[PDB]
RNA sequence: GUCUCCGUAGUGUAGCGGUUAUCACGUUCGCCUAACACGCGAAAGGUCCUCGGUUCGAAACCGGGCGGAAACACCA
RNA sequence: GCCCGGAUAGCUCAGCUGUAGAGCAUCAGACUUUUAAUCUGAGGGUCCAGGGUUCAAGUCCCUGUUCGGGCGCCA
RNA sequence: ACCCACCCGACCCGUCUUGAAACACGGACCAAGGAGUCUAACACGUGCGCGAGUCGGGGGCUCGCACGAAAGCCGCCGUGG
RNA sequence: GGCCCGUCUCGCCCGCCGCGCCGGGGAGGUGGAGCACGAGCGCACGUGUUAGGACCCGAAAGAUGGUGAACUAUGCCUGGGC
RNA sequence: CGAAAGACUAAUCGAACCAUCUAGUAGCUGGUUCCCUCCGAAGUUUCCCUCAGGAUAGCUGGCGCUCUCGCACACGCAGUUUUAUCCGGUAAAGCGAAUGAUUAGAGGUCUUGGGGCCGAAACGAUCUCAACCUAUUCUCAAACUUUAAAUGGGUAAGAAGCCCGGCUCGCUGGCGUGAGCCGGGCGUGGAAUGGAGUGCCUAGUGGGCCACUUUUGGUAAGCAGAACUGGCGCUGCGGGAUGA
RNA sequence: AAGCAUCGCGAAGGCCCGCGGCGGGUGUUGACGCGAUGUGAUUUCUGCCCAGUGCUCUGAAUGUCAAAGUGAAGAAAUUCAAUGAAGCGCGGGUAAACGGCGGGAGUAACUAUGACUCUCUUAAGGUAGCCAAAUGCCUCGUCAUCUAAUUAGUGACGCGCAU
RNA sequence: GUGCCAGGUGGGGAGUUUGACUGGGGCGGUACACCUGUCAAACGGUAACGCAGGUGUCCUAAGGCGAGCUCAGGGAGGACAGAAACCUCCCGUGGAGCAGAAGGGCAAAAGCUCGCUUGAUCUUGAUUUUCAGUACGAAUACAGACCGUGAAAGCGGGGCCUCACGAUCCUUCUGACCUUUUGGGUUUUAAGCAGGAGGUGUCAGAAAAGUUACCACAGGGAUAACUGGCUUGUGGCGGCCAAGCGUUCAUAGCGACGUCGCUUUUUGAUCCUUCGAUGUCGGCUCUUCCUAUCAUUGUGAAGCAGAAUUCACCAAGCGUUGGAU
RNA sequence: GUCUACGGCCAUACCACCCUGAACGCGCCCGAUCUCGUCUGAUCUCGGAAGCUAAGCAGGGUCGGGCCUGGUUAGUACUUGGAUGGGAGACCGCCUGGGAAUACCGGGUGCUGUAGGCUU
RNA sequence: UCAAAGUUUAAG
């Protein structure tokens, strides 16, 4: 009683039917399986910058001055 | 049945083209992979170490991670009848950069050039790109001398 | 195969390399006040026969060696098993096998 | 057809990868005998079935050739 | 796996920690007209392998490799 | 809707089967009977009550139970889950 | 990003009735059916999956305890027949 | 019990009958009860003392939810194509290119031979056949190939994008990298089509067969076995007289 | 089935029943008996093989071999030791126990066969007989006979797939 | 002797088992776990008891570095020395070698020869390959230790790459001033925790011999033994071509080397139909049909004088017997 | 014009033979005390500067081989999709689109980056 | 106070 051994006859239908979706592409993937040395470094890096966040916003002030300045020139 | 090995069936892919075998030029080895770098993997024989999987050759992918002389390098593979996006380290020596994006890249420069100039002139220009359309009315011609006669030639037997 | 004596290998106690005392394994005598053991003699008792199965099949025909390495420090000595691949013929320093001499 | 084994001086056989290839008979040459036989003393003789391989090395280990010989070929 | 034999010169076997025994076989001397048979001598042991104990081991010790009779059998 | 005529169509159902009108099996005919149930355990879905609670049992107090072997209540209201 | 529990690696400080092979923390990885302003409990209905006779009907068997030698098998007792 | 046939033991014997355990177990036969409506499969996956069965994926249904806007004011997705750009070693072709096979003559004491004929013998003369070589020549290859298609497989075709300004790092470093953070500045970025996304429960199925083209075994087969698509199976209707 | 031939047993026995008993059957028996096998009247014979599998005989001369008992160290559970029954092994017997019972070469003044000789081999190598039988594949064997004609019958032959 | 333990012996008796695939089964194979090339239709993936083969190992270096070299083969030379010993020059894209099958890969190497070595060590995760996208095995990239080597850049956590392997349970060994060993404490013991090893080749892993003709049950046309289908290799019958035979002359009658057909009175293939059964060989009896014609009717041919004859055509009307085994 | 050092792409750069090379370089070259290493100062290492372009190296040459690139081969071979097209089959023709490879014949025969010379 | 030792033109 000998049976048929293999096929892909019908499969492709099969899978065609509900598509074949593409990998759903998301913003901001996972850091998982990265170089470890550069996730330390990058988490360290991440940790520290609220140190340095008054230089920062004092910056940000003096640009949005300068901007206010140069679109008041403009008018 | 067949075998599960995992080279099977690379007799040809896996084998650097005529008079090109021996030493890898360097070139290879020194142009940087970021991050995010689109990346056609195509496997090469001299080298062993880091060689990709007959499926993945052939296969393009973006680079999501650089070890010293490697790349992890997230690419598409079907699966009869599911697509999963899978993340693998090749080393460099089997890896170019796709130049499919670099088309893009500079048709995207020239229209950031064709969008700063045209605006101050008012004129509004064809950014998009447009399908190559029916060839336009024309006039032929033939000029002096007429066109020449094409007999179907008679049939004879060479062999 | 052949495997030289000592060995210069890691030592987990230390922490460094050290140079190790190699010597291939074997099993040690089977208890009998093992929690398995008397769990097979209490139901093996009685009648009943045989209860659990017996290994009639061998398809393999050799082990996996395994060295037991033996750290030469003193204070320390502690030992370490370490397996090698399968092979029916092994021995600890037999002969340098000599390239480029005279067969006979 | 399957699986198995064996092919070694003229004959029948030994042979554990490194041999002058073992033993017996046969053969030739002496002697002994009137001669022969027996007997005694010497000698000569292997394509190790065939080819290719592995091996530093194969008569053997491994593959195929040409031969030879056992067992199986059942239920209708 | 557990107990124990044996491994000694071509062969079969003795050997009580201080030229390795016997017999056969091997090769030169007698005997033979010669041969065989038999008598005399000679040559020939990695004492299975390695380590130790020991002043000294063929033996004691341990450990292997065998090699056989019995026991034995939970991935 | 009863009968009859004519033209066209039209093979016997059930079943296993890649394939049944089958030279595959079951079936003369009619009546009545005749096969996805109940319990427990889980899961997910849905409806209702209450909500950091919720709960009801088991027990107890209220009746000779006509309807009740119900209904109601309980610092037991929470031992406990 | 963070926190908890396991686990490793590295490190520097604290605590006291009992100063100790005592106790407590830190930084960085990594295992967890975790936390990160709660969603459960009870009841009812449905579907599915099981355990039960378990959709219905179906063996050849297996076990326990009993009834039979009025047939037939063989022995014996006592009669009959050729 | 047997003068032995597995004979006989109340029409029952290679283990009597009766009742119970018992509704014994069955991956196997058979059957399984009203109507309409909507959706609608599979015979393939890996694992299995698995191959008449299960498991697991697949294919089905049901329940939904989250959004979208024909309410003059759309984003994303596709069994297409286009424009870029990679991949390929099949058809073909080739063998005066490698590998292997293979015909013929021209040329060559290459080598050397074995056989000759004329030579004592002599690369002497003359032939010859061996292998080798110098140009040529005949025909070949699923497990050869310098070449090399058609059909085919990836990517890409923008707001998750560009372009400025600045901070964080224990990484990396002559200075710099590279990454990560904040803060602003800029919009349709090929064709054609269509509303998308997402989560739970989930049955049946896991004997298949047929045709175009490709294709392996076989002399072949209404044979056995794969690929691709479409069928039949689940499906009537017109035609092919008849008919999956 | 008679006849033949083996085997066990002298009774606290052989053989056998039974769940058990100072139980029972043979047995109201005693080797001219009871029990267990084979062969199958008479006649005439009954070859060789004890290597294999069985059965049996002997047993400190002795490998292993259990529980108990004996010693040992240990705080004790314990472990280790020596000790050591039958049975295996070791050594005899047994085939009217199960059974088994050969292969090359060369050789005789025509050829042919081969008395004869050479080996290689087993535990022996099929003896007396008997045969294409109820046993022989090839097979409708060959020769004779029986028939006009015989895959049949009988008598011979023997090389006998596989007496 | 009885009672209770121990070892032996015990198809007298009991219970049970006696794989799978498979052009029916059995026998044979292993296509049952792996790997190369092909099949395979130029991504990947793909079947058969398809083809050609390999695997259950091997290596203290044949692993790791660094240095230096260059291999097969050939030519021309050189005392003994010849086709082969050793030395020397030249050519040499690899035609060698790299443990093994095959494919790829490899030349101031991945080959050979030296020098020093133990990265074949200790430890987290990620990934790839089979994939269900679970395991195992095998691999890839990192990261943390401790080392090796090299002047150094670097390279190295086994073998240039593609195969060489194994769960739960049990056992054993190793590891930490570790946990538990339960009313508390000390010590043995045992139990845990984490990593090796002892194996399941039917290789995701039962512990397992026969027979049944005395047989039984559930089923199966998923599967044999008939017929009938397809097929026609094989069997049978028939052409074409014409080298030959036929004293002579290819073809009266034949016909080699080749080639094209038909037939289903052979046998195979095959497995569609039937396993809730289609009565399984022959003979006898009886009818009918076919022609591929033995005889008979009518004819063409001859190597037909006659007689006897073969060869061919129309043709199946009528016949085609009695016996021995 | 050109070279040296380190290079990228790796024959338009290779191979064979022939010719020519100013200056600086590159070399050959001459030595072995030290360093270093050999059977051997041949190579390797080191100290030099008397010769010379002979050789390497560079540039050129050859109706050169090779390689690179066009044509031709050829709209041929092959091929996507199509037909109740043909043909007994084997196979072939058409439609719809895509389209190779030898032989044969031409042309070409290194480009170029960084740093430093020379031709002042 | 007993090892083994077989054979001899047809050619007068
Ligand atoms: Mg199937
Ligand atoms: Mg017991
Ligand atoms: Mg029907
Ligand atoms: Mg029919
Ligand atoms: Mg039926
Ligand atoms: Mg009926
Ligand atoms: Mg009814
Ligand atoms: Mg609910
Ligand atoms: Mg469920
Ligand atoms: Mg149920
Ligand atoms: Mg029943
Ligand atoms: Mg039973
Ligand atoms: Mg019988
Ligand atoms: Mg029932
Ligand atoms: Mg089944
Ligand atoms: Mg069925
Ligand atoms: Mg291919
Ligand atoms: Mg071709
Ligand atoms: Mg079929
Ligand atoms: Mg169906
Ligand atoms: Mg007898
Ligand atoms: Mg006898
Ligand atoms: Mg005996
Ligand atoms: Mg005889
Ligand atoms: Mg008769
Ligand atoms: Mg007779
Ligand atoms: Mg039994
Ligand atoms: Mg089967
Ligand atoms: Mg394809
Ligand atoms: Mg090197
Ligand atoms: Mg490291
Ligand atoms: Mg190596
Ligand atoms: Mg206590
Ligand atoms: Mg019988
Ligand atoms: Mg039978
Ligand atoms: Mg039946
Ligand atoms: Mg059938
Ligand atoms: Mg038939
Ligand atoms: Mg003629
Ligand atoms: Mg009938
Ligand atoms: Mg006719
Ligand atoms: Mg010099
Ligand atoms: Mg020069
Ligand atoms: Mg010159
Ligand atoms: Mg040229
Ligand atoms: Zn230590």
């Amino acid at each position: 009683a000998k049976s048929k051994n293999h096929t892909t006859h019908n499969q492709s239908r099969k899978w065609h039917r509900n598509g074949i979706k593409k990998p759903r592409s998301q913003r901001y993937e996972s850091l998982k399986g990265v170089d470890p040395k550069f996730l330390r470094n990058m988490r360290f890096a991440k940790k520290h910058n609220k140190k340095g966040l008054k230089k920062m916003q004092a910056n940000n002030a003096k640009a949005m001055a300068a901007r206010a300045e140069a679109i008041k020139a403009l008018v | 049945t067949n075998t599960k090995g995992k080279r099977r069936g690379t007799r040809y892919m896996f084998s650097r083209p005529f008079r090109k075998h021996g030493v890898v030029p360097l070139a290879t080895y020194m142009r940087i992979y970021k991050k995010g770098d689109i990346v056609d993997i195509k496997g090469m024989g001299t080298v062993q170490k880091g060689m990709p999987h007959k499926c993945y050759h052939g296969k393009t992918g973006r680079v999501y991670n650089v070890t010293q002389h490697a790349v992890g390098i997230v690419v598409n593979k079907q699966v009869k009848g599911k697509i999963l996006a899978k993340r693998i380290n090749v080393r460099i020596e089997h890896i170019k950069h796709s130049k499919s994006r670099d088309s893009f890249l500079k048709r995207v420069k020239e229209n950031d050039q064709k969008k700063k100039e045209a605006k101050e002139k008012g004129t509004w220009v064809q950014l998009k790109r447009q399908p190559a359309p029916p060839r336009e009315a024309h006039f032929v011609r033939t000029n002096g001398k007429e066109p020449e006669l094409l007999e179907p030639i008679p049939y004879e037997f060479m062999a | 195969v052949n495997v030289p004596k000592t060995r210069r290998t890691f030592c987990k106690k230390c922490g460094k390399h050290q140079p190790h005392k190699v010597t291939q394994y074997k099993k040690g005598k089977d208890s009998l006040y093992a929690q398995g053991k008397r769990r097979y003699d209490r139901k093996q008792s009685g009648y009943g026969g045989q209860t659990k199965p017996i290994f009639r099949k061998k398809a393999k025909t050799t082990k996996k060696i395994v060295l037991r390495l033996e750290c030469v420090e003193p204070n320390c000595r502690s030992k370490r098993m370490l397996a090698i691949k399968r092979c029916k013929h092994f021995e600890l320093g037999g002969d340098k096998k000599r390239k480029g001499q005279v067969i006979q």
